[PDB]
């Protein structure tokens, strides 16, 4: 007596592929896909722009010190994350 | 066989030990009397330096830090008349004789059995039979290679389970997948150098850890 | 490349070659014992609480040393190598990732596929989501300058 | 998730274990008829031959 | 500085997680910075019109 | 128990307890441990390990009852390249042990070995009204041998090895003593290597089986055989 759906997987990027085709042609660049004669696709390679990333950890759990070279990392990731945020501003402030 | 030697109290027996159980579960929850019966086995007294000594120490005073895998066996079951023993008369030191041999080789047995899950005997022997055909050079070696491919220990290594025992029955329930997809043969196959391990009941398993670390939590966030 | 201050080159194979006899009359190799290593074991915590040993073994034991700084690279550390491949696959190669970071080409290859995946959670907006949400960050590949630690001392310059 | 990188070259386990008095034991109750089953489909691997179907007694 | 230990001049007790929840300490915390900076404006607001 | 207490004394340096040790085995007199002085020395720079060989019980019968000897044979030996056998006979079982013990010391010799793991050669000694043979294996590959052989290599140390004993084999003490002498007729490379003239260079060559061993697995031999 179980209310549990039956679950029939399928590969990550078989997944991938029908629900983001973007984010899978970048991953077959980063991972390494051209290299091999064997695995190479057909399809020529797509240039990487952008990536995404967390930094929770280097901003709050392993930079500590009073240093000017700790003050200085932590200083840039977030005068980087305000240009990001005011681009994504200005795309929707003008009438 | 709802014996008491199937349960975590007394799952391992060592005739060698001044207590002959031992203790090889690292989340089983033991009494003070429980305590005070499995340190014994911890703990020495020395007539000549009058004092107590841990296993730990026994190891410092011999200089053993790293060595070979078969003669860690001469320290932890034997004693020393110029290190750990000296006072004592030699007519009073105990060596054993070659007749010992068959109950330590079914022990050690026994712990594998334990380890994979309180597996039979039969999987033990298939097991052991799979590594005399694989390639490799150390026997001993491929043995442990084994162990480690079996999935069951792979995902008590992740750190979703509290012990072997909790991973089995997860597997039993499909709570982890392979390379996307529910495994076939889960209790027999070797997982491979580039297998990957996802788990499934994301739900369950989030609220297993943290109920597990909720009293060592810091209060401040 | 100094051993003090460089594991790996601690860590590094010996070429060996002994010799018991006279050089101007006749010689032979050392074969009186196995300067190559063995499988060792060790002790590595006591849980005095439960009366728990924990037992460590290894294949190379003999001839390496702190092999457990490998598995525990900083989460930097691991970004880092995300940006540098996206940022000019053709220089960062597998080979040249593996050989900045004193990792295995296995291990830098493992790396970039879990991260891979996290990023799209992210964007998918999965992950880092209300009070959190600004530790999400969006990096163009193109606005990123690596610094170098070129002056004695502290300090880091951007060539 | 977990990805596997290639096989072990350390393993830490609760308790001391001895393979040598291990692996003795079991040496004494090998099955010769279950080796030569494995040895004989290691060289069968591949299903897409005509040298994997001839005429044989058993299963191998 | 007559409020030694308060240091930060704060009016209430941050949130227990054990009791509240992480989630819902670190979303105060926020809410917490902005009505400081709202509370800014309205002081000159009030001023400058009356 | 104080658990505070516990966990101070097992993280502690051993240093004291190492002097205070020494001190005291090394200030004992030569009744109660006869070991020399020069050997008790070296006991602190390896790791030892002991095994009994075997007990018998000797009867002399008189006028009115009978008088029953005991003898014993214990073997010691370091970890690595290092064995020694020693005889000790006592009213009890428990005396000829201990006496045999101490003798086994007084009797330590080296023991010649490949790498420290195997023999150089095949070995075949014929002990009186004893046979044993010793044949070389590739490392790794473990030991095949009777219980009694199987804790006397790992007394000396080795590692691989195919031993077999045939005769005469009832009394273990000759038993024990055939294979110490088998161990001590090997020939090494670097023996008189001056008046050789050459270089005398280790290679590397895998070791063959038998046709029937291939035939029954269903494998090949190296290609240079084979070359046709
Ligand atoms: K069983
Ligand atoms: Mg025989």
């Amino acid at each position: 007596t179980t209310r549990r759906r039956k679950l029939l997987g399928s590969r990550y990027g078989a997944r991938l592929a029908k629900k983001n085709r973007q984010q899978f042609e970048r991953a077959r660049v980063i991972l390494d896909c051209y290299s091999d004669e064997e695995l190479r696709p057909d399809s020529p390679p797509v240039a990487v722009k952008e990536v995404t990333i967390n930094t929770l950890q280097t901003m709050r759990f392993l930079f500590p010190q009073t240093s000017k070279e700790h003050l200085d990392i932590k200083q840039n990731i977030a005068s980087y994350k305000i240009f990001s945020l005011n681009r994504e501003l200005l795309s929707l402030l003008p009438k | 066989v709802y014996r008491n030697s199937h349960t975590k109290r007394f799952s391992c027996r060592n005739s060698r030990l001044k207590y002959p159980f031992e203790q090889i579960w690292p989340t089983l929850q033991l009494s003070e009397d429980d305590a005070a019966m499995f340190r014994r086995n911890s703990r020495q007294f020395v007539v000549d330096l009058s004092q107590n000594i841990t296993l730990k120490n026994k190891f410092a005073l011999n200089k053993a830090t790293k060595i070979p895998h078969q003669d860690a066996r001469a320290l932890i079951y034997e004693s020393n008349l110029h290190l750990d023993a000296v006072g004592e008369h030699p007519r009073y030191l105990k060596i054993r004789r070659v007749t010992s041999q068959y109950g330590s080789k079914l022990m050690n047995v026994r712990k594998l059995r334990l380890l994979l899950g309180f597996k039979r005997r039969n999987f033990v022997q298939k097991l052991y039979e799979h590594t005399l055909l694989q390639q490799g050079s150390n026997k001993s070696w491929k043995v442990l290679c084994a162990l480690e491919a079996k999935m069951n220990l792979a995902v008590t290594r992740m750190g979703v389970a509290e012990d072997v025992l909790e991973a089995t029955h997860d597997l039993r329930q499909n709570n982890v997948t392979l390379n996307g997809s529910p495994a076939q043969m889960k209790h027999a196959r070797y997982l491979e150098p580039a297998d990957v391990l996802a788990v499934s009941a994301v739900s369950l398993i989030k609220q297993r850890i943290c109920k597990g670390l909720f009293e060592v939590a810091p209060n401040t966030l | 490349n100094n051993p003090e201050d460089n594991i790996a080159i601690r860590n590094a194979p010996q070429k060996v070659f002994q010799l018991i006899g006279d050089p101007r009359s006749g010689v032979a190799d050392d074969v009186t014992h196995n300067p190559f290593g063995e499988i060792t074991v060790e002790m590595v915590w006591h849980q005095l609480k439960n009366e728990v040993y924990w037992y460590r073994y290894e294949f190379a034991g003999q001839t390496t040393e702190q092999s457990h700084r490998d598995s525990r690279l900083s989460d930097y550390t691991k970004n880092l190598i995300y940006l540098l491949r996206a940022k000019n696959p053709r220089k960062w190669t597998i080979e040249a990732l593996a050989e900045k970071f004193h990792i295995r080409k296995q291990r830098v290859l493992a790396i970039l596929a879990l991260k891979e995946m996290e990023a799209h959670k992210i964007e998918s907006g999965k992950q880092l989501q209300g009070p959190l949400s600004p530790y999400g960050l969006k990096v163009r590949v193109e606005d990123l300058k690596l610094l170098s630690l070129d002056p004695t001392g502290c300090g880091w310059v951007e060539p | 998730t977990s990805v596997k990188l290639f096989p072990p070259v350390d393993a830490s386990y609760p308790t001391y274990v001895d393979f040598e008095h291990a692996t003795r034991l079991l040496d004494h109750f090998t099955s010769r008829k279950r080796l030569n089953y494995q040895r004989k489909m290691i060289k069968k691997r591949d299903k897409f031959q005509i040298k994997s179907w001839d005429h044989h007694a058993g299963e191998a | 500085h007559r409020f030694r230990n308060n240091k930060f001049l704060r009016l209430e007790p941050d949130l227990d997680p054990k009791v509240y929840g992480q989630t819902e300490t670190l979303q105060k915390q926020v809410d917490d910075n902005f009505s400081l900076l709202l509370a800014k404006h309205r002081l000159d607001m009030k001023a400058a019109a009356a | 128990i104080n658990m505070d207490q516990y966990l101070r004394m097992d993280n502690q340096d051993t240093l004291e307890l190492l002097v205070q040790a020494k001190d005291n085995f090394l200030k004992k007199d030569e009744r109660t441990i006869p070991i020399p002085q020069s050997v008790r020395e070296v006991m602190y720079r390896h790791r030892w390990d002991k095994v009994i060989v075997d007990v018998r019980r000797l009867v002399y019968r008189t006028k009115n009852n009978k008088r029953e000897q005991y003898t014993a044979m214990v073997a010691s030996g370091n970890q690595k390249g290092l064995l020694g056998l020693g005889m000790g006979s006592a009213e009890t079982a428990q005396l000829a042990v201990a006496r045999a013990y101490l003798d086994s010391f007084s009797n330590l010799a080296a023991v010649p070995l490949y790498r420290g793991h195997t023999v150089y050669h095949h070995v075949e000694h014929h002990f009186q009204r004893v046979k044993v043979t010793l044949s070389p294996r590739t490392s790794g590959w473990g030991l095949r041998c009777s219980n009694l052989f199987y804790e006397l290599c790992s007394l000396a140390g080795i590692r691989d090895l195919t031993v077999d004993v045939s005769g005469a084999t009832r009394n273990k003490f000759f038993v024990a003593k055939a294979f110490f002498d088998a161990l001590q007729k090997q020939t090494a490379p670097h023996d008189g290597v001056e008046g050789t003239g050459v270089y005398v260079k280790e290679v590397v060559r895998r070791p063959v089986v038998n046709l029937g061993t291939y035939r029954n697995n269903g494998t090949l031999p190296p290609k240079e055989y084979l070359a046709t």
